[PDB]
């Protein structure tokens, strides 16, 4: 009858693709621009807030998940606080049996095995969404990139959602000066590659900018309207 | 465990099940309610009206409490088993809470369990429309309805079935102030309203009435034929 | 791992269960089988056609005893004859374990016939493809059944399942009576099957079961051999 | 290669599709047919 | 394998291949069908309104309640299928009275939202318990109180997304009136005003004429509680237009 | 898996159960059962259809199932769903026994089995019961009883009915022919012979084609029997000589 | 061959009676590409299987359809391996559990009763397919002698005088079938000597030692023993030279 | 080839074939090769991990997981399933050792994620695992052993095995080598040079070879190979790539 | 390297002339079967 290699997520297609998959990587791809980056020493994701309309308070994107360690959404919201809660229990729980800090890696590891496990059960459906994880640990600055094929990737910078080809392009043409740049101008380079996602009418304000930043001795901290201005001074 | 999603959104964001449920309400026996100062009435229509049956065991009129009564339009089955929580949730809440049910809480419990219906896994919603009449605490008749959906509103007459339209024309056009007054003319109001849908007078309507601190009274042939002929008396002139 | 949990078996448009349809099928291709109540007993007689030499006769029986007084035969799919002889044995068990007294085997019908119906509407699952004969001599009288994939026993004097079951059943139409010895029950039940056999018909080629006062047993291939002689 | 394989599976399929719906609908016609003419004893 | 029919040939946790729910597209579809709902949020207050939609006279206003009470500080005005918003209701209530027995304070309406919205993506089939819910809830909701935030107002729709609106309007005629809403939107307008643009807007959206008993409107200010407005209180604000 | 999901308690677009109404015509192809209910007593007759003279017949009956001291059924439709039914209603009468020391009243008993065809008509994925049955009992409330069952769950109190094959015509004859309140066991026995005469048109009405049973009451206890064959062929005969009787 | 509704995707009745599914998975067996043949004698019984090697960087020790179910029961597996591996390990688990419950080792025909029954069990449930592999067991029962049984997809087992599986059934079922007729009292030698013979006559390779398994178990060593490239090679010079 | 009857693993196609399985294969024949060769004294992985974007760190997405003190492991496929399976591995190792007490054969982990993996081949409820990977040990009282898996869950050992896109020149290329007689220290060297001959520079634009051997060299413990001799073995396959 | 498309085109032509033929047969036993009744046919052994 119908396309019948689409609606279910536990049937291969004759070219050895699941659609499912597919579609949630879409529902990612629909999201608003998140741009994450990390010097030697910070990790510092910044995110493009939409709005529904302007009497609308923009969405909330930078989600706190641990003392030391923090997200960036793009895709569906519920799935994001689910994931999002999720890694906030194993984060307490890590601290509560060993009373350390639980490394990033090992938390995008369960974040990756726990949206795997949907993706080959029937009825089950792909967590669509798609997390930009900024955390420190031991092992320095972090920042990870989780699709909802369960697939993680430990990036130098990424750029996930709508538009997100341009932050990309501008992130790669200045991943050299990256490691160097202190916290303001990692911020600035961040706020530059968010900004080329944006269209040519519209350009960053304290409303449609967030700034959350994990570093060697800074608390993951979200920076919301009023305090993002000391980071947007000096752009264009 | 079946788990299937039975009722699930369409486009354009129908639920097409609790809409066939609907329809099934639609087929069903017209059935009529209207709320008076110290009484309320319910009727329903007997498309049954064959002679070989026992009259008792196909009421479709079923008193929930000694306060709250019911009719309904649909499945039987259904309704005979939502009336059977509707009678047990009366029974508990009069434990638990020492004072017999309002209206509106048993309402609020049947439209409930049908919304339930709705949303729940690897079940269909109720086929069935009630019409939950009765008295408070405090003496204030009340008259509710609760659609498959699970949507329930109090009116002051309505008519669920077959024939609901023209029934709910006619008692938009005939319930007035003067026309609940006594017993007699809620009762007669209630019969007309049928009269407009039914085939024949009399044998093919089914008729209860509740009154203050007084139980479900399932009003006999003979009854429902001098009243018809009270109407018919009043249709003369 | 988590089965299906809808009825496979449905009513049809036409007002008809298929699958109990197909399942007839199933049991009217399958080998004959024949059963014959005698007045001192009952006798089971199905053939064993195996399609080469290679097939050890002895390694499967057809006939097969449930209790000391209870044994029955099949046409139709022998694993689901195999499912339903363990399940009627531990029904059996069951039985003697709650009564200490061997099982009626009425009930042992109805209990299969219980078995039948529940894979009939439960969940995932298809309708068994045999119809069984259950022979049993209990209170002493002697007893024969037939319980079709559907679950529907009915008590029988003498009938035939399988292939060409219509004109075995009307071969035993005109050749049975009341009077019926269990020897002249055997001699009927043989040429019933000879009726549809196809070739020679020798030892290990049919499958003959009695019951009677002593209980039920499998005759062996000599006293097979003893009575094809006597035709 | 590979592609012009995949248009013409999806071809067939809509075909397929094309026809199945055809029987259905054809099906659905009969059974409305059918069981119309009499109302349901179980609603009432 | 015939008469099966394309309502079900897909699963209801499916995306759509633009990578939207299809279960989630419908529920908003269904939303536009439901009541007209508005909510303002000024510095001084929170008010809802919604139309009735009164079917016939014989149905009493009073019984068709769109707009309830989750707490002393935080109301809820609903569009679309009303049967299911009262489980959101429940939900939001036990949610608010389990965090007053906890912690002894008053749940921020933000957290409340937050709470109710995260039922909306839990539907499923058989990979959940018996009793899963199994469709999205067709209902929109807008959650408006005061806390130690000040006045609040929020929108959660079926697709689990909350957001804080300064003004929103949800049901059949959420475009125009949003866009009225837009065009008399201040940052510093009273709650008087509020209350008068949204009947304003109710009356421009609505098919009946606007009247006493035909709509409800509820203010949570930062001093007293929830409250309904009644007639003898109602008109005394729709006479003004 | 829902591609092979036969979806049998779901509603149709018209607001009907077919899988109910698909029961319902087996049903209508099945036996003819019809029950009489007198003023002494209340009696169930059943078409045969199994007449094949290789048939042994050992139990009580074919088609009239014992329920309690004080109650008997028949059924029409399919035989497997008839016993689990039938064994069911044996469990609920002995329950309420156990429960309350006295017997079920009858309209209980098929309040509960008709709740159950309801379960199977309402969740679960399994197809319906398609067995109506037809119940006679009596009670220290009510009388003597005749009761009547749906697939979806439905029942009425019925004082004369048929269910199985021809039942339209059948329900007909009792329509015309059934007097209220004044029929007595052999006026109903003779009733249900005349009617059997006209339902089964291709069988000619032999004593072996018919199984009835009479529900009656003696020194305080029910006593449920079935009619011999003596007795049947002596009503058989009689209905044939009024036949006879009529021509002049 | 009538087809109705999906009586072709789950097992479920045709019109005509007939299980599809069952049907394609003896297909199934015949798909891995090899034939497997068995036979047993006056104390002796042989289970022979085509070992292919497609590629040379496979250990060859570890291509085996010969797998050792308990200390005296033998089996070669003809079909889908990974199918053919979960039939080996549930028939080690029951042969294992039998003994832990009954203090004797199984008899090979309840062990092949048992897997016949799981096999009848997917053959009956609808949201498993059956396994599309064959097993041929083979033991020296205490009284009754050498035994060799099989169990296929539809969940029937029977006890052979010498059988075949694999994509040369029948040829090879016909070839000992002419051979069991003549019924010249078998021997180890004979019995093993038959068994590659049919092998290679139904094939027509003329083996060398390293392209079949022979596993035997006698009445003398009752030990399940898979026969070593020397033994395998003796026998086939044995071919040979008559 | 399919349309009606590869919807299900629980489904066999007319001609006996699961047609899902089959899918996965056609996935993991999609991915970049991961080459594996047995020597004397150990196990040499290698594995072409493509960068998709320049974005990543060196060392995103390995695909030369450690599932246990002993055990490597090599992933072709979906990296999500291979993640799962190296879980599944890493569990199997883990109970092996709290139960028996001492650590776990290959040939005995090789079976047990086989097994893992071919019960997700039967049932419509699941869907076949997407990744064929292979598993590599070494201790001194069992040797090298090296093995394959794939999604429908058949083990077999290699004396060299490859998986993904260049399965077929890389096992060409392979053969030519002589890897029985040689030592982990120039399988490494050889290892390269197989992943850079197969690997095409103008399709995928850029990889970085990960590699790792298990072995006598390194005691049994699986690791990693140090960068100096990753460097070493780069030079040597540029070079021979001239 | 047409050719090879043209071959695909014929072999994807008959292929569906063969399911059309299948499904037709198996939609004709299925009406014949499950709908359409005789008037004449007495029920199966398990209808009573
Ligand atoms: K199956």
């Amino acid at each position: 009858f119908r396309n019948q290699y689409d609606n279910d997520v536990t049937v291969w297609s004759p070219q050895g693709r699941i659609h499912q998959i597919e579609y949630a990587m879409e529902a990612v791809k629909q999201g608003s621009a998140t741009v994450g980056l990390k010097s030697k020493t910070h990790a510092v994701l910044v995110a493009l807030k939409r709005a529904q309309s302007e009497l609308a308070a923009h969405q909330k994107k930078i989600l706190h998940v641990d003392n030391h360690i923090g997200i960036s959404i793009a895709g569906l919201t519920a799935d994001a606080r689910l994931l999002c809660n999720f890694m906030r229990q194993e984060c307490l729980d890590s601290r509560f049996v060993f009373d350390r800090p639980l490394p990033v890696s090992r938390l995008v590891s369960l974040i990756g095995s726990k949206t795997q496990i949907p993706t080959q059960r029937y009825g089950r459906r792909p967590y669509g969404v798609g997390l930009l994880i900024a955390g420190y640990d031991d092992m320095g600055p972090h920042i990870f990139q989780t699709c909802p094929s369960a697939n993680y990737f430990d990036c130098r910078a990424m750029s996930i959602g709508a538009r997100s080809q341009s932050a990309r392009t501008y992130l790669e043409r200045h991943m050299s000066e990256f490691m160097e740049c202190n916290l303001n101008e990692l911020v600035k380079h961040g706020l530059r590659a968010l900004r080329e996602t944006l269209p040519a009418e519209q350009d960053l304000t304290t409303k449609n900018v967030s700034i959350g930043i994990v570093g060697k001795d800074l608390e993951f901290t979200i920076y919301d309207d009023d305090d993002v201005s000391p980071f947007l001074e000096g752009l264009e | 465990s079946y788990d299937r999603a039975i009722t699930v959104f369409s486009p354009d964001g129908h639920l097409f099940q609790v809409e066939y449920a609907q329809e099934a309400v639609k087929k069903g026996s017209t059935a009529v309610g209207v709320r008076g100062r110290d009484i309320v009435v319910l009727g329903v229509e007997k498309k049954s009206v064959a002679k070989l049956q026992d009259e008792r065991t196909v009421r479709k009129i079923c008193a929930l409490d000694d306060n709250v009564c019911m009719a309904f339009a649909g499945l039987t089955a259904d309704a005979r088993i939502v009336i059977n929580r509707a009678r047990v949730e009366c029974q508990s809440h009069r434990l638990t809470v020492e004072d017999p049910v309002t209206v509106e809480y048993i309402t609020r419990y049947i439209a409930s369990l049908k919304q339930r219906y709705t949303q729940s896994n690897g079940r269909r919603p109720f086929g069935i429309s009630a019409l939950i009449v009765g008295f408070d605490f405090d003496g204030t008749p009340r008259l509710y309805q609760t659609d498959p959906s699970g949507t329930y509103h109090a009116w002051k007459a309505n008519a669920i079935g077959r024939g609901a339209k023209s029934v709910r024309e006619f008692l938009e056009k005939n319930y007035t102030d003067e026309a609940i007054e006594t017993d007699d003319l809620t009762i007669k109001l209630v019969i007309k309203a049928l009269l407009e849908v039914v085939q024949s007078g009399g044998k093919n309507i089914e008729l209860a009435v509740m009154r203050r601190d007084q139980s479900l009274k399932i009003l006999n042939p003979e009854e429902i034929e001098k009243y018809v002929a009270e109407i018919e008396k009043e249709k003369e002139e | 791992e988590r089965g299906y949990s809808f009825s496979l078996t449905t009513f049809s448009p036409s007002g008809k269960l298929v699958q109990i349809e197909y399942a007839l099928a199933a049991v009217a291709g399958g080998a004959p089988s024949v059963g014959i109540k005698a007045a001192n007993g009952v006798v089971l007689a199905t053939e064993k056609k195996q399609k080469s030499i290679l097939y050890d006769e002895r390694s499967v029986h057809k006939v097969e005893p449930i209790t000391k007084h209870i044994g029955l035969v099949y046409s139709g799919m022998g694993p689901d004859y195999r499912v339903l002889v363990h399940r009627a044995r531990k029904l059996a068990q069951q039985y003697y374990l709650v009564y200490q007294e061997p099982i009626p085997t009425a009930q042992l019908v109805q209990r299969v016939a219980s078995v039948m119906q529940e894979y009939t509407q439960s969940g995932g699952v298809r309708p068994f493809g045999v119809s069984l004969l259950i022979c049993g001599w209990n209170e002493g009288r002697p007893y024969l059944f037939q319980s079709d994939p559907s679950g529907a026993y009915f008590a029988w004097k003498a009938t035939a399942m399988g292939k060409n079951y219509v004109n075995g059943k009307t071969f035993l139409e005109k050749r049975y009576n009341e009077d019926l010895e269990l020897e002249d029950a055997i001699h009927t039940a043989i040429l019933t099957l000879k009726e549809s056999f196809e070739g020679q018909m020798t030892e290990d080629n049919i499958e003959v079961g009695i019951c009677n006062e002593a209980g039920f047993r499998r005759l062996t291939p000599t006293e097979v051999k003893d009575y094809l002689a006597a035709i | 290669e590979e592609k012009v394989r995949e248009e013409y599976e999806e071809i067939l399929n809509t075909k397929l599709a094309e026809q199945y719906d055809a029987f259905v609908k054809f099906t659905h016609d009969q059974i409305m047919r059918r069981y119309g003419e009499q109302p349901a004893s179980y609603v009432s | 394998m015939f008469l099966t029919r394309s309502e079900y040939d897909r699963g209801v946790n499916t995306f759509s291949p633009e990578g939207r729910l299809f279960q989630v597209e419908y529920a908003i579809e269904a939303i536009k069908l439901g009541s007209t709902a508005i909510g303002i949020q000024t510095s001084e207050g929170v008010c809802l309104a919604v139309e009735k939609r009164i079917t016939s006279p014989l149905m009493e206003p009073s019984s068709i309640e769109k707009i309830v009470e989750i707490d002393a500080h935080i109301g809820c005005a609903m569009s679309g299928l009303i049967a299911d918003a009262k489980t959101l209701i429940d939900k939001a209530r036990v949610e608010t009275q389990n965090h007053w027995f906890t912690y002894n304070e008053t749940m921020t309406v933000e957290s409340v939202t937050q709470a109710v919205s995260n039922l909306a993506l839990q539907f499923g089939e058989e990979d959940a318990d018996p009793g899963a819910m199994s469709r999205p809830f067709g209902v929109a909701l807008l959650f408006g109180g005061v806390d130690e935030k000040g006045p609040q107002l929020f929108h959660m729709d079926p697709s689990g997304t909350f957001v804080q609106c300064d003004a929103r309007a949800i049901g059949s005629a959420s475009e125009g009136a949003q866009s009225s809403l837009q065009e008399v939107y201040h940052k510093s307008m009273t709650l008087k005003e509020a209350i008068k643009s949204s009947l304003i807007i109710l009356k421009q959206v609505m098919e009946e004429k606007l009247n006493a008993t035909n709509i409800e409107l509820a203010t949570v200010q930062p001093g007293q509680n929830f409250h309904m407005f009644t007639k003898e209180e109602l008109e005394e604000v729709i006479k003004d237009i | 898996s829902r591609r092979y999901d036969s979806r049998t308690t779901i509603f149709s677009p018209e607001g009907r159960l077919y899988q109910v109404e698909y029961a319902m015509e087996a049903i209508g192809h099945a036996g003819t059962c019809l029950g009489i209910l007198a003023n002494d007593g209340v009696l169930l007759a059943a078409e045969r259809r199994n007449i094949h003279k290789l048939l042994d017949e050992v139990f009580f009956s074919e088609k009239i199932y014992k329920l309690n001291e004080d109650m008997a059924c028949s059924v029409a439709g399919i035989t497997s769903d008839a016993n689990v039914l039938t064994n069911e209603l044996r469990l609920i009468a002995q329950r309420y026994l156990l429960q309350y020391q006295e017997p079920i009243p009858c309209e209980q008993l098929v309040t509960a089995l008709c709740d159950i065809k309801q379960a199977y008509t309402q969740f679960g994925g399994k197809r319906p019961f398609g067995v109506s049955l037809l119940y006679i009992g009596w009670d220290k409330h009510y009388g003597f009883q005749l009761y009547q069952s749906d697939p979806s769950g439905n029942y009425g109190g019925w004082k004369a009915t048929c269910i199985g094959n021809n039942s339209a015509a059948a329900v007909s004859m009792l329509k015309q022919d059934y007097k209220e309140g004044e029929m007595t066991l052999k006026s109903a026995l003779a009733l249900a012979i005349k009617v059997l005469n006209k339902t089964m048109d291709v069988s000619k009405l032999s004593a072996e084609k018919v199984e009835i049973a009479t529900l009656t009451r003696e020194n305080g206890k029910t006593v449920i029997r079935v009619l011999k064959q003596k007795e049947v062929e002596q009503l058989i005969k009689k209905h044939e000589e009024e036949e006879a009787k009529a021509e002049r | 061959g009538s087809s109705a509704g999906f009586d072709r995707h789950i097992t479920i009745f045709s019109p005509e009676g007939r299980l599809y599914q069952v049907e394609y998975a003896f297909k199934a067996i015949n798909q891995g590409g090899l034939t497997s043949v068995a036979v047993r004698g006056k104390d002796c019984a042989v289970i022979v299987t085509q070992k292919k090697v497609p590629d040379k960087l496979l250990d060859s020790s570890t291509v085996t359809h010969l797998f050792k179910i308990t200390e005296n029961i033998g089996c070669v597996m003809t079909g889908m391996t990974a199918d053919s591996r979960s039939q080996v390990q549930r028939a080690r688990y029951e042969a294992a559990n039998w003994k832990y419950k009954y203090g004797y080792e199984i008899p090979v025909d309840m062990l092949c009763k048992r897997i016949a029954d799981i096999s009848q069990v997917y053959t009956q449930n609808a949201e498993m397919r059956p396994l599309g592999c064959c097993m041929i067991l083979i033991g020296i029962d205490e009284e009754q002698g050498p035994q060799v049984y099989k169990c296929d997809p539809a969940g029937y087992y029977c006890g052979f005088k010498a059988t075949a599986a694999g994509v040369k059934q029948t040829e090879s079922t016909s070839f000992l079938e002419k051979k069991v007729k003549k019924k010249f009292d078998w021997t180890f030698e004979q019995t093993v000597e038959t068994a590659i013979t049919c092998l290679s006559t139904v094939l027509s390779i003329d083996f060398k030692p390293s392209e079949i398994e022979v596993g035997v178990v006698t009445v003398e060593n009752p030990k399940f023993r898979i026969l070593t490239e020397a033994e395998i090679d003796a026998h086939l010079v044995a071919l040979a030279e008559r | 080839i399919g349309t009606g009857y590869d919807l299900s693993a629980s489904t066999f196609s007319p001609d006996g074939r699961v047609f899902q399985v089959e899918y996965a294969m056609k996935a993991v024949e999609n991915s970049s090769t991961a080459i594996g060769i047995r020597c004397k004294d150990g196990v040499v992985f290698g594995v072409e991990k493509l960068v998709l974007s320049k974005l990543y760190e060196e060392g995103s997405n390995k695909r030369l997981f450690n599932v246990d003190r002993h055990v490597g492991m090599a992933v072709a496929g979906l990296l999500a399933d291979a993640r799962s399976l190296a879980d599944i591995a890493r569990e199997e190792a883990s109970n092996f050792r709290s139960n028996f007490g001492y650590n776990i054969p290959l040939k005995h982990l090789a079976d047990r994620v086989a097994m893992y993996v071919h019960a997700y081949t039967l049932y419509s409820a699941v869907r076949p695992f997407g990744c064929s990977f292979m598993l590599g040990s070494y201790s001194v009282n069992d040797g090298a052993q090296l093995y394959m898996i794939d999604p429908s869950g058949v083990s077999y050992g290699y004396w060299g095995c490859a998986i993904g896109k260049a399965r077929q020149a890389a096992k060409t290329e392979i053969e030519k080598l002589q890897m029985k007689e040689m030592t982990c220290r120039d399988i490494v060297k050889e290892v390269a040079k197989i992943i850079y001959i197969v690997h095409d520079e103008v399709k995928d634009k850029a990889f970085e070879l990960e590699l790792s051997w298990v072995g006598e060299l390194t005691n049994g413990r699986h690791e990693i190979v140090p960068k100096d001799i990753r460097e070493e073995a780069e030079k040597y396959a540029k070079e021979s790539l001239k």
